[PDB]
């Protein structure tokens, strides 16, 4: 049960894709999966490693087949969707 | 004036009157096998291995496998110059069966991979290939459309050379719009099958700040690469000698003034069938062989052992020169390469061999091979090197006089006639026109044997 | 890519279509090698064409080469393979006209 | 270089020199009757005889 | 071959070339004496 | 200049007191417009009497 959320900076987009994940966490479910966030601009060599190309990027690896949703996280519904299991 | 950029690709960089514009994206245009990657490629290696300067070659469908392997064969070590980073490979893909969009998103990744690829390799010029994946793999085009104009923007910004590789479409030179975006430099390559012959030709459709060649220049892809002798470059700047050459005819020789035609100068041989101008051309080689210089024979009727035993008849030993290394015989069917290529051959062995005397035969072989405009531009392009170097070109023409319009260049004309009268054939020879020198004017019956060529009284 | 990922070697039938060599896109997919066939009519006559449009790796023939199907199967036999490499011989052979034969 | 694997197809073998790159995907295109199937028909049957 | 000229208007004066010089040239490469008979209207077909 | 020089026209020497000018420029290196265009301009700027 494990989440990464890819950002660039103290974006609008970045900061309302971190909050929108803490609300839909929190008041939708609760804590099955721990998340970790990474700020690519200092590390733009974990961008290539981790092959990511549009922020924001929010990536589970628990399952074996990757999945990743690009965007700010704004549908509460679709992410949880996206998100459920 | 305005800054450029060599390609390495002489043709093109004096086409464009210094290459490419410096800081400014370039747009390639064509349809699929047209030439695109490899224009990219050889633009980053030339810049790279004679300019030195860091190329970025990010691929948006090609793997670095296949970009490494596309050209490998031409030469190039793609592997050897990422050993060394001076050029580093960017592959960024983008899968959709993984990515569901909710919200807006920047390409932001895109810039921070790029930016961190040119940061380790010092880049100066930048390829981006197979743009069109970036739009088919999202689903928002807007926001594709501004993100690579920020990255348009931001290439001029941080000022680096960048190259664009681009469809062609239906309607436009595009199907994506990319010309809406880049007209700094837009080059048109394409590939077009006339009479079942293919040729590739080259196009710079619009080029900004300066003047440039406008007409479609036929270019070929070689071990080299590409190569593109464009026929406008010619010019007539040709240092003249007052030396005289021999034929190998004691008699015709004679017959003009300074002991026969000057030195350098182009010579043509026209007669009908049967009326030796292959017997001349052979003499001319073999009289320029005999006294310690190089020759070249050149030959799209015969192969090299049955001319030796078509000459061995008349007496002209060629195996002697052939074997001991100063005549060369090249034995090469029209048909067997296209023009471009026929005409690269011959450049490449002469200057390579560096000769004395080249003789082709015959120059009207060349007849079907195209139209009469490009034959006639391969052959000044063939008699204006040759007239530089300073070689002595012999042609050989058959003959139905003009022949082809391209006697209105030759310095020296001599037209073997093979006559039916009174119920029999006599030979007969005459120098129509010697350029710089007075010479007989009589039709000189002559009569070939083992001696050789032989001029009656 | 699991066929190159594990390494045979195939080949895929598709259809022209009408704008492109391809009505399916499968252009965008496969730029290795692409062989585009023909079957063109002029003056009642019909024959048949192969092109290689894009074969990525090295040199090959640009040209559009007439090729035929027989008993055998495919037959192609270009006209860029004929080279001037030719023995000679320093026999002679006779006409069967005696006159003509000593003419020479 | 690079691999290829011959086809038993003489002329289309020396024309590609050496014939279809191997380990790749390889694209036949034609309007129906070109004859494509008969291409990968024998491309499969010389490679195996 | 008698005739070579009858291939005349079989198609496009590039392709009956083609197809001559196919033959002369396998015709010597085999080594084999080739006898072409031409009719005349001098130069006939450039082959 | 050396084939003229066999008829004895020594066009060297007016050329080089400057009352004679060569171009010597192929049909291929322009096109048809800046031919006649670069005709013009140096006639004009020449201005000679006699154009050959
Ligand atoms: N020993 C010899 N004695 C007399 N004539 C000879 C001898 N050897 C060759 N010939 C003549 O040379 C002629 C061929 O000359 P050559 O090959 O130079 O002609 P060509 O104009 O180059 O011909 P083509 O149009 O076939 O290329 C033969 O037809 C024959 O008439
Ligand atoms: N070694 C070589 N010699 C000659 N031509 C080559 C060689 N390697 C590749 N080519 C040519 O390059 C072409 C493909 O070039 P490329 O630019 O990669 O594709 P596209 O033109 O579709 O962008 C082939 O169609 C082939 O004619
Ligand atoms: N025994 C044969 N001899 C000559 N030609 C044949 C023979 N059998 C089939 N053909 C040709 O093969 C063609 C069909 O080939 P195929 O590749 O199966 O169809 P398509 O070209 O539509 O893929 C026919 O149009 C015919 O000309
Ligand atoms: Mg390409
Ligand atoms: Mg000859
Ligand atoms: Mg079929």
């Amino acid at each position: 049960r494990r989440l990464v959320l890819y950002v660039a900076g103290q974006t609008p987009k970045s900061l309302a894709a971190i909050s929108n994940l803490r609300r839909i966490c929190e008041e939708n479910l609760p804590g099955q999966y721990e998340v970790e966030v990474i700020d690519l601009k200092q590390n733009p060599r974990l961008a290539k490693e981790h092959s990511i190309v549009a922020i924001p990027t929010l990536v589970r690896e628990l399952p074996v087949p990757i999945r990743k949703i690009i965007g700010d996280l704004s549908d509460k519904e679709q992410v949880l969707v996206n998100l459920k299991m | 004036g305005i800054g450029k950029s060599p390609t390495g690709i002489q043709g093109f960089d004096e086409l464009t009157l210094g290459g490419l514009p410096t800081g400014r994206p370039s747009l390639v245009c064509g349809s699929a096998g047209c030439g695109k990657t490899l224009f990219a490629s050889t633009f980053l290696i030339n810049g790279v291995r004679d300019h030195g300067e860091p190329g970025v070659f990010v691929t948006f469908e090609e793997r670095p496998e296949d970009i490494v392997n596309n050209v490998a064969s031409l030469g190039f070590e793609l592997d050897k110059l990422i050993e060394e980073e001076k050029i580093a490979i960017e592959h960024i893909a983008v899968d959709p069966s993984e990515v569901a969009e909710i919200g807006d998103y920047d390409l932001e990744g895109l810039f921070l991979r790029l930016e961190l690829a040119i940061d380790t390799v010092g880049a100066k010029r930048v390829v981006l290939d197979t743009i069109e994946s970036l739009f088919s793999a999202f689903s928002n085009p807007a926001i594709l459309r501004a993100e690579i104009r920020r990255l348009f923007d931001w290439l001029k910004e941080r000022g680096l050379t960048t190259v664009i590789t681009a469809e062609r479409g239906d309607g436009a030179l595009t199907r994506q719009g990319l010309e809406e975006y880049v007209s700094d430099c837009v080059i048109l390559l394409d590939h077009r099958v006339e009479n079942q012959i293919s040729t590739r030709r080259l196009r710079i459709v619009k080029y900004r700040g300066t003047a440039h060649g406008t007409n479609e220049y036929p270019f070929l892809i070689d071990t080299d690469g590409f190569s593109v002798l464009p026929v406008s470059a010619l010019g007539l700047l040709h240092q003249v000698h007052e030396e005289r050459i021999a034929s190998g005819v004691p008699d015709l020789d004679a017959m003009m003034a300074g002991g026969g035609f000057f030195r350098g100068s182009s010579i043509l041989v026209s007669g009908v069938a049967g009326a030796g101008k292959s017997s001349l051309a052979a003499h001319f080689a073999a009289a320029a062989c005999a006294r310690g210089e190089r020759a070249m024979y050149f030959s799209f009727e015969e192969a090299a052992d049955q001319a030796v035993r078509n000459m061995r008849s008349l007496g002209l030993d060629l195996g002697r020169w052939r074997d001991a290394g100063l005549l060369r015989f090249m034995a090469t069917r029209p048909t067997f390469y296209s023009l471009e290529m026929h005409l690269a051959v011959i450049l490449r062995e002469v200057m390579r061999f560096e000769p004395s005397v080249v003789v082709l035969d015959p120059i009207s072989a060349f007849t079907e091979s195209g139209d009469r405009l490009e034959v006639q531009s391969m052959l000044l392009r063939i008699v204006d090197f040759l007239k530089n170097r300073g070689i002595t070109g012999i042609f050989t023409h058959l003959a139905h006089t003009t022949d082809a319009g391209l006697e209105e260049l030759m310095d020296g004309w001599v037209l073997m006639l093979n006559r039916e009268v009174n119920g029999e054939f006599n030979r007969e020879l005459y120098l129509l026109k010697a350029r710089g020198m007075a010479h007989s004017n009589q039709v000189r019956e002559f009569l070939m044997s083992d001696r050789g060529i032989s001029l009656l009284p």
